[PDB]
């Protein structure tokens, strides 16, 4: 199924996922597609940061839902 | 132009914006030491009078105090995963990197807004509900470094 991700840089991308995909599987797909390393990613939906072990279905994230990506920034 | 910023609330207390501008057109950049404390140096530069290369110790103290009240509830702490005690030991460590985690906690502890401009600007991340004119503005570059920003007088 298709979902959307709005990156930190403001870019809206499409991603092909399954309901049973874990958040980590989804981070990895963002890496494959945009080069953003999974350990910097904070995925947000419905004002909630999503947790690595859980799945899209747990958060009732249905097809065509839009996640927001914010990055952990350090230096 | 600075009034035109479009901030999207993503999660409690945190906003993102994607304006397009030259940092130098609107800000003076106050470079901070290339040690591991640049984040705290930057905060100190913008918050503390008669600031020195040692002033950052105080920001780190406020960060400790902030974590004790906010760390367990901080969404970004989940990427740390550490308990409150192990995180503190590491945070307080010599030359340790600050980050958006500390920024979020400090914003609440100091009662300020902190804006982090990650670079030409790629995006801004705002911690706090204030606007850029009242905010503590930081410049994040190289994915490894923070400097302080001050709005140029003509735009103040």
């Amino acid at each position: 199924m298709q979902i959307f991700v709005k990156t930190l840089t403001g870019k809206t991308i499409t991603l092909e996922v399954e309901p049973s995909d874990t958040i980590e599987n989804v981070k990895a797909k963002i890496q494959d597609k945009e080069g953003i390393p999974p350990d910097q990613q904070r995925l947000i939906f419905a004002g909630k940061q999503l947790e690595d072990g859980r799945t899209l279905s747990d958060y009732n994230i249905q097809k065509e839902s839009t996640l927001h990506l914010v990055l952990r920034l350090r230096g | 132009f600075l009034r035109s910023l479009d901030w999207t609330q993503v999660i409690a207390g945190q906003y993102v914006s994607n304006p397009r501008f030259n940092i130098s057109d609107y800000f003076e950049i106050v470079r901070q030491p290339g040690d591991g404390n640049c984040f705290y140096h930057s905060i100190a530069e913008l918050t503390m009078p008669n600031k020195t290369d040692h002033s950052y110790h105080y920001i780190k103290r406020l960060t400790e105090s902030a974590a004790r009240k906010y760390y367990q509830e901080e969404p970004e702490a989940r990427l740390v995963g550490l308990s409150l005690e192990d995180y503190l030991k590491r945070m307080l460590s010599d030359n340790e990197w600050g980050s958006t985690l500390e920024a979020s906690m400090l914003a609440k502890e100091m009662g300020i807004t902190i804006i982090i401009w990650t670079v030409e600007v790629e995006a801004g991340i705002k911690f706090g509900d204030g606007d850029v004119f009242t905010a503590v503005n930081l410049l994040h570059s190289g994915q490894t470094h923070f400097d302080a920003l001050r709005i140029l007088p003509q735009f103040e």
